[PDB]
């Protein structure tokens, strides 16, 4: 169950 | 409005005339909406989260509405379980986090 | 304080005398270190969301002092590319998104 969405651009 | 957050903040949004549900997440640097169609040239992109990189393709430039505020910027379109409201919109509608 | 977003919200917090950056993530749920020693007992969590799962440790009771804030709760300690303060310790910080 997806929970931590840290997103970082590259 | 003063989200709290026992919750997961969640908020209507409005792109290309379908309406979606949104996480407001600090946590993210882009907007990373799921999968959908959209009108427009794109470039493809790589991001990367907590466990892993998925391939997006990037938009640039469009209207987009945010819990009512009307908004212009970046969205990538990919395979997110769920769809994201980073930084880069975020801050067009003046969110800021207080504690 | 009042944090802005046009930069990625990192602040400093301590844990047992350790210094250590961490990103205020209103997109977590659960708070997440990067690999370090913790007192007590533990047991196996998956953690996930752009992209695939990494598997994590939790950890119950531990202190973190956040900007100031001593709070007490769930720490899960795991390869995660970024030191991640979820929501369940922004709530004990008092922390809102504001706009």
């Amino acid at each position: 169950r997806p929970g931590n969405f840290l997103q970082s651009r590259l | 409005p003063q989200i709290t957050l026992w919750k997961r903040p969640l908020v209507t949004i409005r792109i290309g005339g379908q309406l979606k549900e949104a996480l407001l997440n600090t946590g993210a640097d882009d907007t990373v909406l799921e999968e959908m169609n959209l009108p427009g040239k794109w470039k493809p992109k790589m991001i990367g989260g907590v466990g892993g990189f998925i391939k997006v393709r990037q938009y640039d430039q469009i209207p987009i509405e945010i819990c009512g505020h009307k908004v212009i910027g970046t969205v990538l379109v990919g395979p997110t379980p769920v769809n994201i409201i980073g930084r880069n919109l975020l801050t067009q509608i003046g969110c800021t986090l207080n504690f």
